[PDB]
Formats: C-alpha cells, sequence, structure tokens
C-alpha cells in the first residue's frame, strides 16, 4: 500500500 | 441479475457485486483488492442497483479503460473488459 506507480 | 467481476490474471479470483458501492483498488478498504502496484488504492467504484452497473474511475493515477477505451463513468455490460494498472477484469452480468 505504497504510493501508486505511474504507468 | 447477478454481476461478478472476474480477475483475468490466472488466479481465478472473482468478486460478486453488492448493491450500492463496490470499491476496487489496492487499498485494504477495497471490496475487491488487487495488489497490482499500478492500481490506485481507491481505483474505481461500481454502483449496482440490481439492474444497472455504473462504473466510475475515482480520479485514479493511471486511469480506467473499458474495452480499451478510457472512461470516466461507464454503464457496464456482460463481457466488458476493465483494465486498471496491468490488471484485467471481465464483467459477468447474467439475468436469472
Ligand atoms: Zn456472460
Amino acid at each position: 500500500t505504497a504510493p501508486t506507480e505511474k504507468i | 441479475t447477478s454481476v461478478t467481476l472476474q480477475l483475468d490474471d490466472g488466479s481465478g479470483r472473482t468478486y460478486q457485486l453488492r448493491e450500492g458501492s463496490n470499491i476496487i483498488g489496492r487499498g485494504q478498504d477495497a471490496q475487491f483488492r488487487l495488489p497490482d502496484t499500478g492500481v490506485s488504492r481507491r481505483h474505481l467504484e461500481i454502483r449496482w442497483d440490481g439492474q444497472v452497473a455504473l462504473l466510475a474511475d475515482l480520479n485514479s493515477t493511471n486511469g480506467t479503460t473499458v474495452n480499451n477505451a478510457p472512461v470516466q463513468e461507464w454503464q457496464l455490460a456482460d463481457g466488458d473488459v476493465i483494465r486498471l494498472g496491468h490488471s484485467e477484469i471481465i464483467v459477468r452480468m447474467h439475468p436469472l
């Protein structure tokens, strides 16, 4: 539940 | 009508929609949790009222597509493919 990784 | 989300990742994981709000995302509070690190913690909501399943993207980081088209809100149908992060969910919507 880390920051979402940007795709 | 019954509506089930089918995670198309090989896992066979499914989620049957409840009436009202269904949150899909990576967060612990989501009704259907995807660990995909490109899925937002609160990624999308599907509202189900027994007849209509209305998807809404929740201002997600990477967006939501239905049948490969970017969407904000979308009325779902049987067989629709929802893409979020690198995950795909098949909508299974069947009248009794
Ligand atoms: Zn079907």
